[PDB]
RNA sequence: GCGGUCGCCUCCUAAAAGGUAACGGAGGCGCCCAAAGGUUCCCUCAGAAUGGUUGGAAAUCAUUCGAAGAGUGUAAAGGCA
RNA sequence: UGGGCUACACACGUGCUACAAUGGGAAGUACAACGAGUCGCUAGACCGCGAGGUCAUGCAAAUCUCUUAAAGCUUCUCUCAGUUCGGAUUGCAGGCUGCAACUCGCCUGCAUGAAGCCGGAAUCGCUAGUAAUCGCGGAUCAGCACGCCGCGGUGAAUACGUUC
RNA sequence: CGCGGGGUGGAGCAGUCAGGUAGCUCGUCGGGCUCAUAACCCGAAGGUCGUAGGUUCAAAUCCUGCCCCCGCAA
């Protein structure tokens, strides 16, 4: 709860000092963190999909939700209703925690983490960051890692634009 | 030299190198002497070496120094069969 | 185990240590040597804290990931460079200037008899 | 949150022995940690030529 | 005479009710479902743009655009957010 | 002068290393012969993990050196494994030669550690100090041969017999 | 435009009915035997079965089309 008592107390003031809002309300908010894991490979065995699912549980103490194709693509012989990877949702106290996770732990734990990119934004105020490799923390259990997927991590905000969801995280810890 | 002597380069190309004091690169020279090494007063000039039939140029990086001349002009034109 | 590989149990420190991507027999009983234990003990029989001690002395040498980075980068450099000697890795080819008529099996793999 | 299907998520201290910074945060008490964002810094041919062949 | 057709369903022909023929034009059926029924409760699609790892033109994730451009077991018509 | 005879989809011959425990590795220790040597063989000492380098003595030689040969023997360890086998290939550092070692040299050290678990059709050598295996020297040679020539160490089995 | 019969390694053919994961013979390539060639011997290479899709756990095979060949007609 640091990152969330820090979003009241220091990222908000000197928030609204640069960005002028004649109310709190305007603030940047960030409203939920979402994983996912795409797989593909689970089509030929979803063993290995029962594994993310494993890494998901493992990483955030919340049980993910197994996605499945609304359609059927001969070129990966992808058939409809087949389970296409994972995602978890994170809200509150428990997404507050993941971040501050990432930013304290495992962004550095990159082999060659000199920072992010900055454009990665949607146009309306909200982030996608992706792991391209796993084995970020120490309980990611590098004893039975079988294979680096990667991760994509969505980060949403009641941001309006770019500029306020990067200024926020910025205060919030984020290395652009 | 494997030796840990004199790093072997040409008396007459470190001569014409070294009055080449400016670096400009228009200031293009040849040799024959694909044994010499190269040396960081080399790095930046577009030199042409003798590979057996040609001059063929060559740009000089950081990336060579410790190298020979004649590892950057082959001499046998093998294109499968 | 040590530095990302669970070494055997049933081999002596020595041996079961060669089986590291940098470590071979000599800097093996350089290590041991360096940090005071026997060479013909086996690994299972080990205190933990000579492991770590061992553990300390590997992470100071350099090993697999860091081993294969340097090599590599240094292959890309001379075959990115146009370099005879990289031209040889690019091809398939032998490269400490050996004939590549009767033999080369080793670069060139499996035999084409065309 | 539902019972029987999440992992245990405990509160769990991270530790940066490089720097003794103490954190506090839910994971599945104390633990071991290399480097962070207070212990990491963003937060050659030619000379070596010279070093073997002094010049 | 051969070919084709003979029973049933849909459209056009069919002339703004219905009906309406031709060896006129186009297609389907001779089943499936034990949930693809019933009820109660809840939800809204397709595609495009943007960004993101393997992951591409395109799988999956997120926001916006999005009035139906989807889906409706199975033909076409009608209809249904 | 530089390049090429050293290429490389491939095929063949002649060799070397192997695929292991009759063995690998560490230590100690024993027994040869032929032959070569002046700007050459080089003792001994020191440095260096090593290849080798500095000093310096003897020898134009049965007087000195190359030269304490290796297999072998006695111990220890490895205990069946693509292994501590195998050593290729490759990266890095060095050493020598020599104006110059990239094409295109030899050697060493470190690291990697491939193929290969005795080999199809077929085919080669050998009857005794032979085969088999073990090393040593020399010619060419500034430097470089798994080849060539010679040297000696250890040391078998078989030959019924001419059907083919 | 239609009706029959065909599209399986280089040639010829089975396997199609009855789905069970590509084969027979010859030929080509390489190495052996031979003074040499043929024969003979030991090896290999060469096709998801004309093609785009469906059905199926699985298709050369069953279904739907599309593209070529030989007969008739045309
Ligand atoms: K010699
Ligand atoms: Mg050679
Ligand atoms: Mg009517
Ligand atoms: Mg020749
Ligand atoms: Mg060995
Ligand atoms: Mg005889
Ligand atoms: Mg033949």
């Amino acid at each position: 709860n640091r990152l969330k008592e820090k979003y009241i107390k220091e990222v908000t003031p000197s928030l609204v000092e640069k960005f002028n809002y004649s109310s709190v309300m305007q603030t940047p908010k960030v409203d939920k963190i979402v994983i996912n894991m795409g797989v593909g490979d689970a089509v030929s065995n979803a063993k290995n999909l029962d594994k993310a699912v494993e890494e998901l549980a493992l990483i955030t103490g919340q049980k993910p939700l197994i996605t499945k194709a609304k359609k059927s693509i001969a070129g990966f012989r992808l058939r409809e209703g087949m389970p296409i990877g994972a995602k978890v949702t994170l809200r509150g106290e428990r997404m507050y925690e993941f971040l501050d996770k990432l930013v304290t732990v495992s962004l550095p734990r990159v082999r060659d983490f000199h920072g992010v990119s900055k454009k990665a934004f949607d146009g309306r105020g909200n982030y996608t960051l992706g792991i391209k490799e796993q084995l970020i923390f120490p309980e990611v259990d590098y004893d039975l890692v079988d294979k680096v997927r990667g991760m994509d991590i969505v980060i949403v905000t009641t941001a309006n634009t770019d500029e306020e969801s990067r200024e926020l995280l910025a205060q919030l810890g984020m290395p652009f | 030299r494997s030796l840990k002597k004199g790093p072997f380069v040409d008396d007459h190309l470190m001569k014409k190198v070294e009055a080449q004091q400016g670096a400009e690169k228009k200031k293009v020279i040849k040799t024959w002497s694909r044994r010499s090494t190269i040396f960081p007063s080399f790095v930046g000039f577009t030199i042409a070496v003798y590979d057996g039939r040609k001059h063929v140029p060559v740009y000089i990086q950081e990336d060579m120094v410790g190298h020979k001349l004649g590892e950057f002009a082959p001499t046998r034109t093998y294109r499968g069969h | 185990r040590i530095a990302g590989v669970d070494i055997p149990r049933d081999k002596r420190v020595v041996v079961s240590l060669t089986y590291i991507y940098g470590i071979g027999n000599t800097t093996a009983k350089k290590v041991l040597a360096n940090v005071g234990v026997s060479e013909d003990v086996r690994v299972r029989d080990l205190t933990n804290e000579q492991t770590d001690a061992i553990r300390a002395e590997i992470d100071k040498l350099k090993v697999e990931g860091d081993l294969r980075r340097e090599v590599n980068l240094n292959i890309k450099r001379l075959m990115e460079i146009g370099s005879y000697r990289g031209i040889r890795h690019r091809r398939g080819l032998p490269t400490r200037g050996q004939n590549t008529k009767n033999n080369a099996r080793t670069r060139k793999g499996p035999t084409k008899t065309v | 949150m539902k019972q029987d299907i999440h992992p245990n998520y405990q509160p769990v201290v991270f530790m940066d022995s490089t720097t003794g910074f103490k954190f506090l945060s839910g994971s599945t008490p104390l633990l071991r940690v290399e480097v962070t964002s207070d212990s990491h810094p963003f937060y050659g041919r030619v000379d070596r030529f010279n070093k073997k062949y002094g010049l």
